[PDB]
C-alpha cells in the first residue's frame, strides 16, 4: 500500500471534512499525498480556495512507502465520503480506529472503520484531475492581522444575520497604538459596521505595509471589497479557530490562517471584486 | 437451451461475418492503443452489437469488464440530466488497475468504453451534451454510438466519431454462416434453400436464423426425415403464394373497381402482411418484360408512395386497395 | 500518451500557426491580441472547422501558464442555467485577475444550446464587465441566440476548410505517421471531408489501420473506398448511364450488381447522382423540378427506412420521368 | 358468462378453426426451452389470443388460465402517479401497456425490465423456468416503448418470452420484428363460422329453424368470431331461444350510425351537412372509437353505395388513403376526419 | 491589456451625443432640465441607445445624487417578486433631492421580468409615485403586463438612419485617427443594418486587421448580412439562379440549412411585390423543409428541393 494513515481520534477528521463544507457540498476534491501530511484542498468557480492539512503527527503510522513521486494526487467526490461517513458516525461512540490507504494511480481511496468487532471497508473511486494559483504573494502584502477565532465567528454570525450581501474590510494604524480594523457590510439595514477592538487580547497584532512587507507606515488605509458569499466560507472553519490570521496584498487576493488546536491548520484564499470608498473612508472618519 | 440468434452470437471478432472493413480496423486496434470514437450505423441484424460486445470481450475479459464498460442503451432513462451527470462522472473516471492475470493474457488498453446503443432515441440536447464530454476526455475513455439511422445523430456527434457502416447481409456474404449454423444444428435442406432464406430476409440475418430454427422445429416435429422444401420456409416467413398474387394481378388487369375492392377485402381476412404483398408486386412488375417503360416509372413511384405510407403505421386495407386501384387504371 | 490518442485529438492544433484553411480570423485576432484589446468574439460556422482549437490557442497565447486561472470554459456538458449565469459566470467576473495577462476571458462552447433566459441575462454581464472580462462564444447555429446577443459580440465566420488546407495538413499527418498516400487518394479524402478536418483524420486512422504494413504500404483510392465505404466514381457514372440509355430491366440489373459488388447503400449512390445532375446542362428547368423533389422525397423516406428495393426502383423511375420531359 | 367466453378452446387439442396453424403451434411447444419470441399478428377476433393461452397451457401446463388482477402503479417522467391493471398467472403474465397512453416506456422500462432481471431460479430450476409477458395491443406503443423493448427482450431472454398479440404489424418497428418469429393467423372461413356456431346452438338452446341463418351471422361477421357469437347471443335472446329465417341481423350502432352518415353524405352535399357530419363525428369520438376505424368503415361504407360511378369511388379511397396518412402523423382526429368527408362531398358534386 | 472596446470607450456619457430619434432624444434632454419626468417605457431594436439613453437621463437629471438615487436592476440581477417587495425600501427611502426631481429606478431588460414581479412593481408605482419614477427599457414593449404599460409614457425607438450612423462613425474614427475611404464607411454601414454597436464592432476589426477602411478589408472579415442574400436567393426568376446562390452564398460559406430555412421563413413573412397565396404556398413549403431538417435531414438536397417547389409554385 504506498500510503497507510491509521487513527482513533476520528473528530479530527470529522472537523476536517465539516469545514470543507462550505466549499460546495457536492462537487470533487483534491487530496495531496506526501511525507508531512494529508491535505484536503477545494476550489470553488475559481475564486476561493480552502486548503486543510493533516499532519503526519495526528497519526500513529504514517507510512508513505511511495518512492517514485514525492507527492501524490487522486480526485474524490465529496458528497460520496459525506454520505458514508454520516451513516458510519451513527455509533461514533465506539472505539473506532480509521484506516486511510491510497495504492496508486488507479487505485480507488479505502477508509476502513474497525471497532474490534466490526470491519467496515468503503473504496471511493478516483476521479480525473482538472488549484494553487490562488495564493497570494508572500513580498507584496499591505496588511497584516492576527485577530481571535470567536470574535471573528460571532461577526461573521453578526453579518449572515443581517444578511451581508456585500462585505468591506478595513485595515489601519494610527500613529499611536490606534489598530482599526473593521469589518463593514452592504445589506439591508443600509451600512453596517462592526469593528475588532484595539486591544492585544482580540486584535493581537495589525500591521499595514506598503505592498512589500516591510514598510510600516500609519495613516493609510487598505480596502478589501468581497463578496459575502465567499466570506461566509470561513465561518464554518472559525467555529473551531483559536486564532486567525488575516492577509491581503495589492493584488487582491485575502489569505485567512486558521490555527486549532495539534488540531489542523486551514488555510483559506479569497479574491476581491471589481469595485463606496469614499463612503466607507467617511464612515469611518465618523 | 437459448434461440439460435441468442446461440450463435460471435463471441470474437473472427465470427462477425461480411463486415471485414470494420473488423479488420477494430482489430488492428488490438495491437495498438488509438481506438476512435465509433459510430455503428446500418440495417438492422446486420451485427453492430455483437461487434462491439465481442471487440469489448477481447480487449477487456470478463473480469476487467465490469469495471471498464459502461453501456447504456433504450431501456434506461438516458435524458439531458442524465447524460450530464452519470456519463460525465464515468468519463471523469480514472482508469482502474488491471490485474496481473489481465496483463498477461489481454491488451488492456489503458482507457474505458462508453457504449451507446440505440442512440438513434436520444434527444438533440442528450446529444449535444455528448460532445465536449468525448472530446475533454477522449485520452482515459472511448465512446460507441449504435443506430439503425445515422440522420438522428446530430451532426457534431458524428463528426467526432468514426463512421462504421454495417452491410446488408444478403445471400452473397452470409451463405457460409447460415451453412454453418445448418451444419452445426443437423438441419436438412435442399438446394436452394438457405439462400431463399437469405432473399426473404432482406438484410438481416437475426431473421434469416429465427426462420430455420422455425422450419428445423417443424421438419423436427413432423418426423419424416425429409429435408427442408422451399415452400416451407416461405411459407412460414409469410410469402404470399404465387397463385394469390397472380390472381391480384389479373384483377387488377381487369380494372373493375368492385371485383378490386371484393377480392382485396377477402384477401385481407388472410392476414397477409400488406408490406410482403407489396414487395411481391414490386417485383413481379419491374422484373417482368410485357410492360412498357412509362408504365414501370409510373408504378415505381406508385409502389414508393404506398411503401412509404405503409412504413408510417396506417391502415393496410386502404393502401393496399389504393395501390391496386392506381395499378388498375395506369 | 499522446500516441494512444484518436488522430483527431492527437492532432489538435496547439498555437495559432497551426490552425489552417482559417487565414482572415486567424490575423485579425493575432493583430487584436498584440494589439492588447481583445473584444467579446462570436465563432460561428460548421463543426469541425478549427474555432474550439483557435480560441483555445488563443487563450494560450494571450495567458500561457495561467490559462487555467484566466480562463473559464462553460460547454454544453456543464449546466448553463440562469442560476449558473447569474452566479458562477458572475463571480468569475466580479473578481479581480490577480493583475495576471490583464483581462480574464470566458469561453462559451456550444452557446446555441444555452437557454434564452440565460443568454438574456448574459447580457448585463458581457456589458459591465467588460473592463475585466471578455466573452468569447461558439456557435453553430446562429439562429438559436438572441438578436441582442449577436449584437454584443463580434462575429467571426468560420468558412469550410479549403482544399489548400487540407492537403498540407493532411501531409503534417502522414509525415508525423510514415505514411504514404497517391494524388488520386488525396483527392477522394478532401472531396469525402466536405470541408471537416475531423473526416479527414478519422478517414486516414482508418486507411492506416486497413493497409498490411502501415509502412511500405500506401493508401491507394481503392483503400480510401473500401474503409469508409463509399461508391467509387466509375460507379455511379456506371449506374447513371444504365439508367439513363439502358432499358428498364437491365437498369435494375445494373444497379443491383453494383450495389451487390461492395455493399454500397442507396443514400450514398443517390448523392452522388445528385451531384453530377447538379452539373448537367438541361434545357426543360421541370427536369430539374421534378429531380429534386422526387429525390428528396426518396432520401428522407430512406431517412426513416423502409424496402430498399422499392427505393432504388424509385429512384429510376425518378429520373427516367424527369428525363422524359427534356426530350419533351 | 358470455358465449365467447364459456365455449372459449382452453387447450391446443380443441382448436377448430385453422389446423396448419395448430400443427405449427403444436411443433413449437414440443420443445419449450428454445422457444423464441413470438409475434401474433392476423384480422381481429380470429382467435390469437385463445391461441396464444392454449400455447401457454401446453408449454406451462394447466395452471394458465388461472388469471388474477395485480394493481400495479408508477410515475410518469414528472410527479404524475400512474396506474396500470396486471392481469398475472403462476406461469406467466399480461399487460396492456396502451391502456396507460403516452407514458408506456414507463411501464416497459420498470415493469418488464423488473420481471426480466429476476432469473426465476427455484433452487437450480420451458415450466416455470423462463417467463412469458403477453403484450396486448402491440399495435399501440408510441414507437417509443418499442426502443426499450429491443434490448429488454434479447439480453434478458434466458428468463423471459415474449408473445404479443397484435392486428397488423405496420405500426411495429423493423428491430422489434427481426427479433421476434411472425405468425400469421388467418380469419376463418364462413363454412368453420358456421361450424362453430352450430356447436354451440347444439350445447344451446337457441332451436335454430335453418342452418342457413347461421352462415348469415357469419357473412355479416366479416370473418369476426367474437363479433358473430355475440350476434349469435344476440339474436337467441331478443328472439328468445328461437332463430328464424326472418330474424334481424344485429349490426354494432356505431356501424349504422356510420352508415347513415355514409348516406346523407351521398344524399346532401353542402357546408351545413358538412356541419352535421362533424357533429355526428363528434358524437362517435365521444364513445372513444378509434378515428382510424371510423375513417375505415366510412370509406368502406362509401365504396359500397352502387350510385357512384368507379371515379367517385377511387377519389374516395386516394383521399381515404391520403387522410390515414395524415391521421397517423397527427395529434387531433377531428381535422382529418373533417377534411376527409369535405373532399368526399366536393368530388362527388 | 489596458484598452477597452470601442464600444465601451466611446458610450455616450451626454444626451447630445446620442445620435437618431432626433425628437426622442431632444425630449430626453428637456425632460432632463425641466424635471418631473414620468413613468417611462423605451423599445426598439438592439443598438439603438435605449439604455445609453435612461442612464444619461438618470445622470443628467439626478446628478450627484445618482448613487443614492438610481436603483439598477437586470436581468443578470435576480428579480423575483421577492427583490420587488429591494425596490420597496428604496422607494420608502427619503432623499433631499432638488426641486422637481425623483429618484429613478432603472429597470434594464423588463421583458424578461416574472409576472408576479410585475403585479408587485404595479404595487410599488401606485403606492410610492410622488417620490421615485420607474425607466421600463426592453426590446418587445408587449412583454410588460398592460396595467404597467398603463402608468407609463411608451417611447419607441425607431431604427437607427445610415446617417445618424455615419455621423458617430465619423466621430469616433476623428477620436481614434483611423484611416477610411468611403466606401468603406457605406459598406460599415451597410453591413450595420441599422446596429450602432455592430458598426462600431464592425470599424474595430477591420482598423485592427488591415488598418485602412475599404470595402474590400471590410467585406474580406465582415460578411454581408446573410437574410438579404436569403432575400435574393428566394425573388430568383429561374431555379438556375436560385441554386447557385443556395450553394455558393449560404452552403459553401458555412451558413447552416437550419438558419437559411429560418430565414427563409422571416424573409417571406416580411416579403414584398408577391401575392398572398403565392406568400403562404412558400410558407407551407419552408415549413416542410424545417420539419425535414428538425427529424434529421440536414441536406443540401432538401434545400434545393424548396427552392425547386418555390420556383414551381411561382411560375404558374
Ligand atoms: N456478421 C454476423 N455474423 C454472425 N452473426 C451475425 C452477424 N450479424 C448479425 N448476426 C446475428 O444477428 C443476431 C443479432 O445481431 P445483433 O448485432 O445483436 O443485432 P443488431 O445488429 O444490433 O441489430 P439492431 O440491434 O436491431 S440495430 C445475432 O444472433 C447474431 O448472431
Ligand atoms: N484549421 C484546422 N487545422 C488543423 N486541425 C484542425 C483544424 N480545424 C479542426 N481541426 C481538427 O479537428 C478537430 C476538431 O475541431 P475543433 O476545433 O476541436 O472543433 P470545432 O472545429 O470547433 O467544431 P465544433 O463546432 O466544436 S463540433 C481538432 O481537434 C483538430 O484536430
Ligand atoms: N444613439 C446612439 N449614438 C451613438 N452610439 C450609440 C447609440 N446607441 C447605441 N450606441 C452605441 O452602442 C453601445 C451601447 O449600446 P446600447 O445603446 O446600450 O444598446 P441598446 O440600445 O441598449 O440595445 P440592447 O437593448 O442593450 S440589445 C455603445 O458602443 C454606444 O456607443
Ligand atoms: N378454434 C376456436 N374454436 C371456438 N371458438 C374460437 C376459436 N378461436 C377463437 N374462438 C372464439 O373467438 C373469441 C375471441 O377470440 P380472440 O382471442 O379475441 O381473438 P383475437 O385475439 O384475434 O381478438 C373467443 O371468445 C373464442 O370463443
Ligand atoms: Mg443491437
Ligand atoms: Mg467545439
Ligand atoms: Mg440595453
Amino acid at each position: 500500500n504506498k500510503f497507510s494513515a491509521s487513527t482513533v481520534h476520528l473528530e479530527h477528521i470529522t472537523t476536517a471534512l465539516s469545514c470543507l463544507t462550505p466549499f460546495g457540498s457536492k462537487d470533487d476534491v483534491l487530496i495531496f499525498i506526501d511525507a508531512d501530511g494529508l491535505s484536503f484542498v477545494r476550489e470553488n468557480n475559481h475564486v476561493i480556495k480552502i486548503q486543510l492539512l493533516l499532519s503526519r503527527e495526528l497519526f500513529m503510522s504514517y507510512s508513505y512507502r511511495n518512492e517514485t513521486e514525492d507527492h501524490m494526487k487522486l480526485c474524490v467526490k465529496i458528497n460520496h465520503i459525506l454520505d458514508s461517513v454520516s451513516v458510519m458516525n451513527r455509533n461514533s461512540d465506539d472505539i473506532v480506529e480509521c484506516t486511510l490507504s491510497y495504492d496508486g494511480h488507479g487505485s480507488p481511496f479505502v477508509l476502513i472503520f474497525e471497532d474490534s468487532f466490526i470491519s467496515e471497508r468503503v473504496e471511493y473511486s478516483t476521479y480525473l484531475i482538472k488549484t494553487n494559483g490562488l495564493e497570494l504573494d508572500r513580498e507584496r502584502i499591505s496588511f497584516e492581522a492576527i485577530i481571535k477565532g470567536e470574535a471573528l465567528h460571532s461577526a461573521l454570525k453578526d453579518l449572515k444575520e443581517i444578511g451581508c450581501k456585500e462585505c468591506y474590510v478595513y485595515a489601519k494604524t494610527e500613529a499611536n497604538d490606534e489598530n482599526v480594523f473593521a469589518l463593514i457590510s452592504k445589506s439591508q439595514l443600509g451600512f453596517s459596521k462592526i469593528k475588532l477592538p484595539s486591544n492585544r487580547s482580540i486584535l493581537e497584532k495589525l500591521q499595514v505595509f506598503d505592498g512589500d512587507s516591510t514598510t510600516v507606515i500609519d495613516g493609510f488605509a487598505v480596502i478589501g471589497f468581497f463578496d459575502f458569499t465567499s466570506f461566509d466560507k470561513i465561518r464554518k472553519s472559525t467555529k473551531i479557530a483559536s486564532k486567525v490570521l488575516f492577509r491581503m496584498d495589492v493584488h487582491g487576493v485575502l489569505s485567512v490562517n486558521i490555527l486549532s488546536q495539534p488540531g489542523i491548520v486551514i488555510e483559506v484564499c479569497m479574491l476581491e471584486k471589481e469595485s463606496a470608498q469614499t463612503e466607507i473612508e467617511l464612515l469611518m472618519e465618523t | 437451451q437459448q434461440p439460435w440468434v441468442e446461440k450463435y452470437r460471435p463471441k470474437n471478432l473472427d465470427e462477425v461475418t461480411a463486415q471485414d472493413h470494420a473488423v479488420t480496423v477494430l482489430k488492428k486496434t488490438l495491437k495498438s492503443a488509438n481506438l476512435p470514437h465509433m459510430l455503428f450505423y446500418g440495417p438492422p441484424g446486420t451485427g453492430k452489437t455483437s461487434t462491439i460486445l465481442a471487440l469489448t470481450k477481447e480487449l477487456y475479459g470478463p473480469d476487467l469488464m465490469k469495471s471498464r464498460i459502461l453501456e447504456l442503451n433504450a431501456s434506461d432513462e438516458r435524458g439531458i440530466s442524465i447524460v450530464r451527470e452519470k456519463v460525465k462522472n464515468f468519463a471523469r473516471l480514472t482508469v482502474s488497475k488491471p490485474s496481473k492475470h489481465d496483463l498477461e493474457n489481454y491488451p488492456c488498453p489503458p482507457y474505458k468504453i462508453i457504449i451507446l446503443d440505440e442512440a438513434d432515441s436520444m434527444t438533440a440536447d442528450a446529444q449535444s451534451a455528448l460532445r465536449r464530454t468525448m472530446e475533454t476526455y477522449s485520452g482515459v475513455t472511448r465512446f460507441c454510438l449504435i443506430c439503425n439511422y445515422v440522420t438522428r445523430i446530430i451532426d457534431p456527434l458524428a463528426s467526432r466519431c468514426s463512421k462504421f457502416r454495417f452491410k446488408a447481409l444478403d445471400a452473397s456474404n452470409a451463405i457460409d454462416r447460415l451453412r454453418f449454423i445448418s451444419e452445426q444444428e443437423n438441419v436438412k435442406c435442399d438446394d436452394g434453400v438457405l439462400e431463399r432464406i437469405l432473399d426473404i430476409s432482406a438484410g438481416d440475418l437475426r431473421r434469416g436464423i429465427t426462420l430455420l430454427q422455425s422450419a428445423s422445429k417443424g421438419a423436427q416435429y413432423l418426423g419424416d426425415g425429409k429435408n427442408i422444401t422451399s415452400t416451407q420456409v416461405e411459407e412460414l416467413a409469410g410469402v404470399v403464394p404465387h397463385d394469390i398474387l397472380i390472381e391480384i394481378v389479373e384483377k387488377v388487369k381487369s380494372g373493375d373497381f368492385d371485383e378490386i375492392k371484393k377480392y382485396v377485402n377477402t384477401f385481407m381476412k388472410s392476414g397477409w402482411s400488406a408490406a410482403s404483398v407489396v414487395n411481391q408486386l414490386h417485383e413481379y412488375y419491374i422484373t417482368n418484360d410485357n410492360f412498357d417503360t412509362n408504365f414501370k416509372n409510373q408504378i415505381s413511384w406508385l409502389l414508393f408512395t404506398t411503401d412509404s405510407r405503409l412504413n408510417n403505421g396506417t391502415n393496410e386495407h386502404i393502401q393496399l386497395l389504393n395501390l391496386l386501384v392506381k395499378i388498375s387504371q395506369l | 500518451s499522446k500516441e494512444n490518442l484518436p488522430w483527431v485529438e492527437k492532432y489538435r492544433p496547439e498555437t495559432l500557426d497551426e490552425v489552417y484553411g482559417q487565414n482572415e480570423v486567424i490575423t485579425t485576432v493575432r493583430k487584436f491580441v498584440d494589439e492588447g484589446k481583445l473584444p467579446h468574439l462570436l465563432f460561428y460556422g460548421p463543426p469541425g472547422t478549427g474555432k474550439t482549437s483557435t480560441i483555445v490557442a488563443l487563450a494560450r497565447e494571450i495567458y500561457g501558464k495561467n490559462y487555467s486561472n484566466m480562463v473559464l470554459e462553460l460547454n454544453a456538458s456543464d449546466d448553463r442555467g440562469i442560476d449558473v449565469v447569474r452566479n458562477q459566470i458572475k463571480d468569475f467576473a466580479s473578481t479581480r485577475q490577480i493583475f495576471s495577462k490583464g483581462f480574464k476571458l470566458i469561453i462559451l462552447d456550444e452557446a446555441d444550446a444555452m437557454t434564452n433566459a440565460a443568454q438574456n441575462a448574459l447580457r448585463r454581464v458581457i456589458e459591465r464587465y467588460t473592463k475585466n472580462t471578455r466573452f468569447c462564444v461558439l456557435a453553430n447555429y446562429a439562429h438559436k441566440l438572441t438578436p441582442a446577443l449577436l449584437s454584443r459580440c463580434t462575429r467571426f465566420r468560420f468558412q469550410p476548410l479549403p482544399q489548400e488546407a487540407i492537403e498540407r495538413r493532411i501531409a503534417n499527418v502522414l509525415v508525423h505517421e510514415k505514411l504514404k498516400l497517391s494524388p488520386n487518394a488525396e483527392k477522394a479524402l478532401i472531396e469525402l471531408s466536405n470541408g471537416d478536418m475531423r473526416r479527414v483524420l478519422n478517414v486516414l486512422q482508418s486507411c492506416k489501420a486497413t493497409l498490411d504494413n502501415p509502412d511500405e504500404d500506401e493508401i491507394s483510392d481503392d483503400v480510401i473506398y473500401e474503409c469508409c465505404g463509399a461508391p467509387r466514381p466509375s460507379d455511379l457514372k456506371a449506374v447513371l448511364k444504365s439508367i439513363l440509355e439502358d432499358d428498364w430491366g437491365t437498369a435494375h440489373y445494373t444497379l443491383n450488381k453494383v450495389r451487390s459488388a461492395k455493399g454500397l447503400a442507396l443514400i450514398d449512390l443517390i448523392e452522388g447522382i445528385v451531384k453530377i445532375l447538379e452539373d448537367y446542362e438541361l434545357q426543360n428547368e421541370e427536369t430539374r423540378v421534378h429531380l429534386l423533389t422526387k429525390l428528396a422525397d426518396i432520401e428522407y423516406s430512406i431517412s426513416k427506412g423502409g424496402n430498399d428495393q422499392i427505393q432504388g426502383s424509385a429512384v429510376i423511375g425518378a429520373i427516367k420521368a424527369s428525363f422524359e420531359n427534356e426530350t419533351v | 358468462s358470455l358465449w365467447v367466453d364459456k365455449y372459449r378452446p382452453k387447450s391446443l387439442n380443441a382448436l377448430s378453426h385453422n389446423e396448419e396453424l395448430t400443427n405449427f403451434l403444436k411443433s413449437l411447444s414440443d420443445q419449450p426451452r428454445d422457444l423464441p419470441h413470438l409475434l401474433l399478428y392476423g384480422p381481429n377476433g380470429t382467435g390469437k389470443k385463445t391461441r396464444c393461452m392454449a400455447l401457454l397451457e401446453s408449454i406451462f401446463g394447466p395452471g394458465v388460465y388461472r388469471l388474477k388482477i395485480d394493481v400495479r402503479q408508477f410515475v410518469t417522467a414528472s410527479n404524475r402517479k400512474l396506474e396500470l391493471n396486471v392481469v398475472s398467472s403462476p406461469y406467466h403474465l399480461e399487460i396492456t401497456p396502451s391502456d396507460m397512453g403516452n407514458n408506456d416506456r414507463i411501464v416497459i422500462q420498470e415493469l418488464l425490465k423488473e420481471v426480466a432481471q429476476m432469473e426465476q431460479v427455484d433452487f437450480q430450476d420451458l415450466a416455470h423456468r423462463y417467463k412469458c409477458v403477453i403484450i396486448n395491443e402491440a399495435n399501440s406503443l408510441t414507437k417509443d416503448a418499442q426502443a426499450a423493448l429491443r434490448r429488454t427482450m434479447e439480453k434478458y431472454s434466458k428468463n423471459i418470452r415474449l408473445i404479443m398479440v397484435c392486428d397488423s404489424m405496420s405500426p411495429i418497428i423493423a428491430p422489434i420484428k427481426s427479433r421476434c418469429l411472425l405468425i400469421r393467423c388467418p380469419a376463418p372461413s364462413d363454412s368453420e363460422i358456421s361450424t362453430i356456431l352450430s356447436d354451440v346452438v347444439t350445447n344451446e338452446r337457441i332451436q335454430l329453424e335453418t342452418k342457413d341463418i347461421l352462415k348469415r351471422i357469419a357473412q355479416a361477421s366479416n370473418g369476426n368470431l367474437r363479433v358473430s357469437l355475440l350476434m349469435l347471443e344476440s339474436m337467441a335472446l331478443n328472439n328468445e331461444l328461437a332463430l328464424k329465417s326472418s330474424s334481424p341481423i344485429i349490426k354494432p350502432d356505431w356501424i349504422i350510425v356510420i352508415h347513415k352518415l355514409t348516406r346523407k353524405i351521398v344524399k346532401e352535399r353542402s357546408v351545413n351537412s358538412l356541419i352535421e357530419c362533424r357533429a355526428v363525428l363528434y358524437d362517435l369520438l365521444a364513445h372513444c372509437i378509434p378515428a382510424n376505424i371510423i375513417l375505415k368503415e366510412l370509406t368502406f361504407s362509401l365504396l359500397d353505395v352502387e350510385t357512384l360511378n368507379t371515379t367517385n369511388k377511387s377519389s374516395i379511397i386516394e383521399y381515404s388513403s391520403v387522410f390515414d396518412e395524415r391521421l397517423s402523423l397527427g395529434n387531433k382526429a377531428i381535422f382529418h376526419l373533417e377534411g376527409f368527408i369535405a373532399k368526399v362531398m366536393c368530388c362527388l358534386d | 491589456s489596458l484598452q477597452l472596446p470601442w464600444v465601451e470607450k466611446y458610450r455616450p456619457q451626454v444626451l447630445s451625443d446620442i445620435v437618431g430619434n432626433k425628437e426622442t432624444i431632444d425630449r430626453l434632454q428637456q425632460i432632463a432640465k425641466d424635471g418631473n419626468m414620468p413613468h417611462m417605457i423605451i423599445s426598439g431594436m438592439p443598438g439603438i441607445g435605449k439604455t445609453t439613453s435612461v442612464h444619461c437621463l438618470a445622470h443628467e437629471l439626478l446628478g450627484r445624487s445618482y448613487a443614492d438615487g438610481v436603483l439598477e436592476l437586470n436581468a443578470s440581477d435576480d428579480r423575483g417578486i421577492d427583490v420587488v417587495r429591494q425596490i420597496k425600501h428604496f422607494a420608502q427611502k427619503k432623499l433631499h433631492l432638488p426641486p422637481g426631481k425623483h429618484k429613478i429606478v432603472i429597470l434594464d431588460e423588463a421583458d424578461s421580468m416574472t409576472a408576479g414581479a410585475q403585479q408587485a412593481l404595479r404595487r410599488t408605482m401606485e403606492l410610492y409615485s410622488n417620490s421615485t419614477r420607474f425607466a421600463f427599457a426592453c426590446n418587445q414593449s408587449n412583454k410588460i403586463i398592460e396595467p404597467l404599460q398603463s402608468r407609463c409614457a411608451i417611447l419607441r425607438y425607431s431604427k437607427l438612419s445610415d446617417e445618424d450612423v455615419l455621423k458617430r462613425l465619423l466621430q469616433i474614427i476623428k477620436l481614434e485617427d483611423v484611416k477610411y475611404t468611403n466606401d468603406g464607411l457605406e459598406a460599415i454601414i451597410f453591413t450595420a443594418e441599422g446596429d450602432m454597436r455592430q458598426a462600431i464592432n464592425n470599424l474595430q476589426s477591420t482598423v485592427a486587421g488591415h488598418g485602412l477602411v475599404n470595402a474590400d478589408n471590410v467585406f474580406k472579415i465582415v460578411d454581408s448580412p446573410h437574410p438579404l442574400i436569403v432575400k435574393k436567393m428566394l425573388l430568383a426568376s429561374n431555379l438556375e439562379d436560385s441554386i447557385q446562390i443556395l450553394r455558393t452564398d449560404l452552403w459553401k460559406k458555412g451558413y447552416s440549412s437550419i438558419d437559411i430555412v429560418t430565414t427563409s421563413f422571416r424573409v417571406t413573412k416580411n416579403l414584398a411585390q408577391v401575392k398572398e397565396s403565392v406568400r403562404l404556398e412558400m410558407i407551407k413549403e419552408i415549413g416542410l423543409t424545417h420539419m425535414r431538417i428538425l427529424e434529421g435531414v440536414g441536406t443540401y438536397l432538401q434545400l434545393a428541393s424548396m427552392l425547386a417547389k418555390i420556383h414551381k409554385l411561382n411560375n404558374k
